[PDB]
């Protein structure tokens, strides 16, 4: 048994290595195919509120900056 | 990044205008 | 070759760091997880005040139209 | 034990250290961006002119 | 010779920088497009700023004379 204890502690070496994987893959997937077309909407929003409040804009710029 | 009109309200002269005329016209 | 005892006693350390590893790991998924819905209530509430805001150009183009 | 394990481990250990760095940075955007979407897109911006738009709506209904 | 687990974990750690390294480049363009959003976003402080002083200005104007209407 005092050598199995080395091929058990390397097999669990491997599991928890294949689970480091496995989360730090997907920690990958989510932030590409999530966060940043998120990002991309709310940039997309603010640039329509942007372009519904020109007019605004020129009023105020146009004789007070 | 181009400025706007400095007249928000453009009145749409030309499009009612070279229809119109003609409708007078006829 | 090595000791026994020290061989299993490193990789003892080395289970333990990376099952604090493992459970961190699983922790940042969840962690993103949640920030990514938050960013999307956000971006909804973005949503609807440009929706809100979208009547002023609607006014516009009725005030040119009965010009 | 083996270098290659020893080098890896080493170089995972400053990859940590930097994703550390942006992670930071991003906490700070993330704040930053937020602050602008409760403060000013909702709370002054969209608060005032919904309050406009809705006022003008309640007195223009009242107009019946 | 050489224990095979000893192997295959050096294989699965390059796995693992692999992918630590893609994550960090995605992070990087994350934080470029918050950086590029919130600089263009700046002008909408200036906007609702300048909108709540002036709904302020309004309510207190309406406050000072006696001519603010009553609550429909």
């Amino acid at each position: 048994s005092k050598e199995e204890t080395l091929e058990k502690l390397d097999q669990e070496i491997t599991v928890n290595l294949q689970k480091i994987d496995s989360n730090l893959s997907f920690c990958f997937h989510k932030i590409t195919q999530d966060i940043i077309p998120h990002v991309a909407t709310y940039s997309e929003i603010c640039e329509r509120i942007m372009d519904s409040t020109e007019w605004l804009g020129t009023m105020f710029q146009e004789t007070g900056l | 990044g181009r400025p706007g009109e400095k007249p928000i309200i453009h009145v749409p002269k030309e499009v009612y205008l070279n229809k119109d005329r003609l409708d007078l016209n006829n | 070759m090595d000791s026994i005892d020290e061989q299993i006693a490193i990789k003892r350390k080395e289970l333990q760091s990376l099952q604090k590893i493992t459970s961190l790991t699983d922790g940042l998924k969840i962690q993103l997880t949640e920030l990514n819905e938050q960013i999307k209530e956000m971006g909804m509430n973005a949503d609807s005040v440009a929706q809100l805001m979208n009547n002023w150009d609607s006014i516009i183009n009725n005030i040119s139209q009965a010009s | 034990m083996n270098a290659n394990k020893q080098r890896q481990y080493n170089q995972l250990a400053h990859e940590l250290r930097e994703l550390q760095t942006n992670l930071q940075e991003t906490t700070k955007q993330l704040d930053i961006m937020s602050k602008q979407c409760n403060e000013n897109l909702v709370g002054q911006l969209g608060k005032v002119h919904g309050s406009w738009l809705i006022g003008s709506y309640i007195y223009y209904m009242e107009q019946m | 010779m050489e224990n095979p687990h000893e192997q295959v974990q050096a294989n699965i750690l390059s796995r693992i920088i692999g992918n630590v390294k893609r994550l960090n480049e995605s992070v990087a363009i994350l934080n470029q497009e918050l950086v590029t959003i919130n600089n263009r976003n700046k002008n909408l402080e200036i906007m609702g700023a300048i909108c709540d002083n002036y709904h302020s200005s309004v309510q207190f104007n309406l406050e000072a004379t006696n001519n603010k209407k009553p609550p429909l």
